[PDB]
RNA sequence: AAAA
RNA sequence: AAAA
């Protein structure tokens, strides 16, 4: 009782604070208002302010604050953060004032950081949990001052020094942070972009596209980072890349094993990571034939902004918008009729009507498909049904790309209207994004066998199935 | 009289005039059967407060069970189990409800689920009953009495749409069609009479301007009473030794239509049964053969 | 008995309170009495002999005056019935509350170790209390119960939690033990307000077919929809008030659904066809605004049609731009659900929709129900598997007018639907089908709209597409007129 | 047409 | 036609 409590003043043991500060919490002021100043513990300071909370009048005029604000710390709930040591915590109590007053209960002495009152815009009384050197635990406090969703933020850590005109000092941890704009948007928005990007080769190349893409994303959000990414999520760069060395085999189960390894699950996986703000997912790819797989996998329920690549300027052009004031139904518009084709043009031949079966041949890349796809039906799958869709008048970066993708669905839809086609095969030279565009709209319920082409290798190959997509 | 929880309700119950019975009429699981008393017994309450199921099973002993013409799972396609189920239930229920409340008069609530059945509740409910026939509104799922229950000019009809064709003036049978409604029965009950009855004498009633939506926030009266004048107009015109009824009409307007011409013509009523083997019409019973 | 309060002082609590029940004490020891309503560290008794005094009109003047309370207000609580609050104990034990007029707020409590005026209780409560209890309680993690009993307008809920003079609610310790329906995960006052004072509760009902993370995302997105329109909402909300888990609210199922008939009418019958029944059940005296959304739209034709139209539902389609729900079919409120049944449009006063009928068989009853409302066309293969597989030449055929594949989700669809089934039973009118084959690209949300409309009361054989099957990809998975049996 |  |  009061022995055991002045035996504790007078001893560093740990067991007597721990039981003192459960008599507390559970409920002789002299020794708590003692053990007050006597800061050997800042978990066993913090609980004994709070029991004064409800010599309250000679704290209030000590440590510079009101009276009814103070008493107004005990019928507050605190917002916890958790900042490195162990996972110490900051424990933040609401204080109304009109001065701004940050008071900070630390085991040296308690201190008023009143630039924090004023960068986390509300008063505040913080408390500790244990003995902790040092100023990294600024940036736990300011992001649990800037969040406004009412939810425990137990999941992420941070760790820094916080300067007074608005910048953070390097000591899931966050600690890549540098500017309280930064911190501000990562907590208090709603969509986090996750930027995908598919390259075959070299790891260096991988690297170097993946920061010119990050560069692409914080032109449009600023305060998005690789580093801040992995420190608020985990989702590294290999997190993010559809990557493996060397050129891909031509061979089928390669594709397929590339798809069901790493692209099947990775989307679904990263949105589970970004449990409940949503995804603007960015995505780039590389070889042209797998965007229809992948996708098929990544499908039209997600708002997804695609990125052109250039190799001559290593800069990306996004080419897709499927987000904001519903623009992502946009892509699926299938009313455009063949007299009011703009973009494209479509050339369906049936030879053998009783033969459902139809070759699917797209142009609008660089090589011409059409006469290779053509003696490849002809002569290895026995097809003379034909669904030509090439250009009118290869196609500028700068504009949208939408319309296109936009006619082929039209195109293709009208010519599954009066006719049954039991399988329909794909080859396309088209560009990467409108191929991850065409995959995303045609989807993986058209039965469409993908075949991609190799100039350096039986140059055509079926290397995918749409319907199977969900399979493999 | 035990599970009485305010004085005020205690008063009206000895000191009233008309004691309200909701009558309703239901063939399923009897776990929704008493979903369906709870929704009747709000809007009773919007008239009478101190009226409650509770309540009406201790001054008389009027159960649950006792007000609801109740059958387990989907009423057989047989006109025996149809003319069962009438004479069972439906035909002694109204004369003995009335026993019960004998000092007092009784304002009739009435709700029914088979919209055909409800021509021979009808008919046998009585035109002597004063009755506030209801009919569920479901964006809210709140009772409306739409009924508070002749000699009407075709030209002068507001909400309904009559068609009298003769095509065969040699028979005496007429089918006698009503499309309230929304699904269309015209064409099927033209088909089945042309096939199975041999009739082509038609007298087709259908709403003027919204079909299967007649607002259920006022008095469907005007309603019945074009169908009345349509119906007898024929009748003076052409004698019908037998009339045969098919109706997609709301539950609420066949029993008021039952009570129009109930057991005074020579109609018959055929039911549709959605899980049936062709024929799906059925002459379930004549409206002048209940007697 | 003086003897046995001493004897406590000093199973002797159940004397007493057995004594003092049948009030067989007399008035020489009430002020003794009144002493253990002052010296019990039960509340029960303490709360007893406050009944007693008040009952008796002894000495209850200096109670009053020592404890700010009206005469009126305790004469009064002698013949005042109590309401009863449940909250888990270190079992559930109850907490009584008493009507009083006090012109200060006092909403006193009877605690074991002394009684305190939780003033604040009052003003949260908007009425002034006279807090009892059955037993000896650690910790003031009642204030829930007497917080919920004094905000309704009661035995099947149960709440824990500690408020605050913001109206905050915060819970205590031993959560895991206390709940081994309690509620405990709610923190505001609106909330507990709204979720005991509300009309109508609502039901997010989603159909998924694949893992379980998918699913736990789809129900955060269905439950951010239905907190955009009852803030109060929430699943865990949900949970503990109702007993409603989200397995409760959801058709799942475990990867693809096997192409057999027999495994989608299985699904129906175990999960589908009586899920509404039985969650209208749980919430009995509240009416239900089912907000719905689905995966498979096939399967919706069959999961209306077993919904019914007597059910006010926001039918929500998901806008992918934003990944947000928009309440495509609003068939509850103001909007009323008779317009979904709506058959009145003629062919001349369609705008959304346009639609033919072709009839090459007069002779034979059949004819082949097909709707293209969104992208993927079913003309060709649905025409295809009438004339090769159904031997069916008579159609109708129904697509979208001016925007084929794009039904804008901010405006209302219930006109898609509407000259729908106007065109439908224009197609009845004349007419005497046997059968209709019903072949759909159509949206999730309208899919279910059409089941709801059409209903049970029609010959149709709804024939699902799968993509990944060998031809024919079309099969009756199921008829819509057979769904009662 | 089995609360339209 | 497997959140269109």
């Amino acid at each position: 009782f009061n022995e055991t409590a002045d035996k504790y003043l007078k001893s560093g043991s740990a067991e007597a604070e721990l039981i003192i500060l459960q008599y507390i919490q559970q409920d002789d002021e002299e020794w708590v208002y003692n053990l007050l100043e006597k800061a050997n513990n800042p978990y066993i300071k913090l609980n004994a302010l709070l029991w004064l909370s409800a010599y309250l009048t000679q704290l209030s005029k000590l440590w510079g604050i009101s009276e009814n604000e103070l008493k107004s710390l005990s019928q507050q709930q605190p917002k916890i953060g958790l900042f490195p040591a162990f996972l110490a915590k900051v424990f933040v109590y609401k204080l109304k004032s009109e001065e701004p007053i940050a008071l900070a209960i630390l085991g040296d002495k308690i201190e008023n950081f009143s630039y924090l009152a004023q960068l986390g815009k509300q008063n505040c009384l913080i408390g500790f949990n244990k003995n902790i050197q040092g100023n990294s635990w600024q940036l736990a406090v300011l992001a649990t001052l800037l969040v406004k969703d009412e939810k425990i933020i137990s999941k992420i850590a941070y760790s820094g020094i916080v300067l007074p005109s608005g910048e953070i000092i390097t000591a899931n941890l966050v600690h890549r942070i540098k500017k309280i704009e930064q911190l501000d948007a990562w907590l208090n928005t709603e969509t986090i972009p996750l930027p995908v990007i598919q390259y075959q080769g070299e790891e260096n190349e991988l690297k170097r596209w993946q920061k010119a893409m990050e560069q692409k994303v914080q032109e449009k959000f600023s305060w998005f980072s690789y580093e801040l990414l992995e420190d608020f999520y985990g989702i590294t760069n290999s997190d993010l890349a559809i990557f493996g060395n060397g050129i891909l085999p031509f061979e089928a189960n390669a594709w397929q094993k590339l798809l069901q390894e790493q692209v099947k699950d990775k989307f679904k996986l990263l949105e589970d990571k970004v449990m409940p703000k949503k995804v603007l997912w960015f995505y780039a790819g590389q070889i042209s034939t797998l965007q229809l797989g992948i996708g098929a996998l990544f499908g039209f329920k997600r708002a997804v902004s695609i990125l052109q690549m250039e190799f001559s300027n290593t800069t990306y052009h996004e080419v897709f918008i499927l987000y904001g004031k519903e623009n992502a139904r946009q892509l699926k518009n299938v009313s455009v009729k063949k007299e009011d084709y703009q973009y494209i043009q479509s050339e369906l031949l049936i030879n053998e009507p009783h033969k459902n079966e139809l070759g699917f041949i797209i142009y609008l890349g660089s090589h011409n498909p059409i006469g290779e796809a053509k003696a490849y039906c002809q002569k290895q799958l026995q097809i003379n049904n034909f669904l030509i869709i090439q250009a009118r008048e290869v196609m500028e970066t700068s504009q949208n790309w939408l319309p296109y993708l936009q006619e082929i669905n039209s195109a293709l839809n009208t010519a599954r209207q009066e006719y049954h086609w039991e399988r329909i095969h794909l080859f396309q030279t088209a560009p990467t994004a409108l191929c991850m565009a065409l995959g995303i709209a045609v989807g993986h319920f058209l039965p469409v066998d993908v075949y991609h082409y190799q100039f350096n290798a039986p140059k055509y190959r079926c290397v995918f199935s749409l319907d199977k997509m969900l399979n493999l | 009289v035990h599970r009485i929880k305010k004085i005020e309700q205690l008063d009206a119950w000895l000191n009233t005039e008309t004691i309200p019975l909701p009558v309703i009429q239901y063939q399923g699981e009897e776990n929704e059967l008493k979903r369906w008393q709870k929704a009747m017994e709000q809007k009773v309450q919007e008239k009478f407060s101190w009226f409650s199921y509770e309540l009406l099973e201790d001054f008389y002993g009027i159960t649950n069970s006792d007000l609801a013409i109740f059958g387990n799972g989907i009423l057989p396609f047989e006109a025996n189990a149809w003319q069962k189920l009438l004479q069972e239930q439906v035909k002694d229920k109204f004369k003995l409800l009335e026993d019960k409340v004998m000092p007092k008069k009784v304002l009739w609530f009435y709700a029914g689920q088979i919209s055909t059945l409800q021509l021979g509740i009808g008919a046998l409910f009585g035109f002597k009953r004063a009755v506030s026939i209801l009919q569920m509104e479901f964006s809210n799922t709140t009772y409306h009495e739409v009924f508070i229950l002749v000699s009407v000019k075709k030209e002068d009809y507001q909400y309904i749409q009559s068609e009298l064709l003769i095509n065969e003036p040699h028979k005496n049978e007429l089918g006698f069609i009503i499309y309230l409604g929304s699904h269309n029965p015209i064409g099927e009950a033209k088909a089945y009479c042309q096939k199975q009855l041999q009739i082509n004498n038609f007298l087709i009633i259908q709403a003027r301007e919204n079909q299967g939506v007649m607002e259920t926030s006022q008095n469907w009266l005007p309603y019945l009473q074009e169908i009345n004048s349509a119906l007898n107009t024929a009748r003076q015109e052409y004698h019908w030794e037998r009339i045969h009824l098919f109706q997609t009409a709301p539950t609420a307007l066949c029993m008021a239509l039952g009570i129009a011409v109930g057991h005074f013509l020579p109609v018959d009523v055929y039911h549709y049964q959605f899980n049936a083997e062709e024929p799906k019409y059925r002459c379930v019973f004549s409206l002048d053969k209940m007697l």
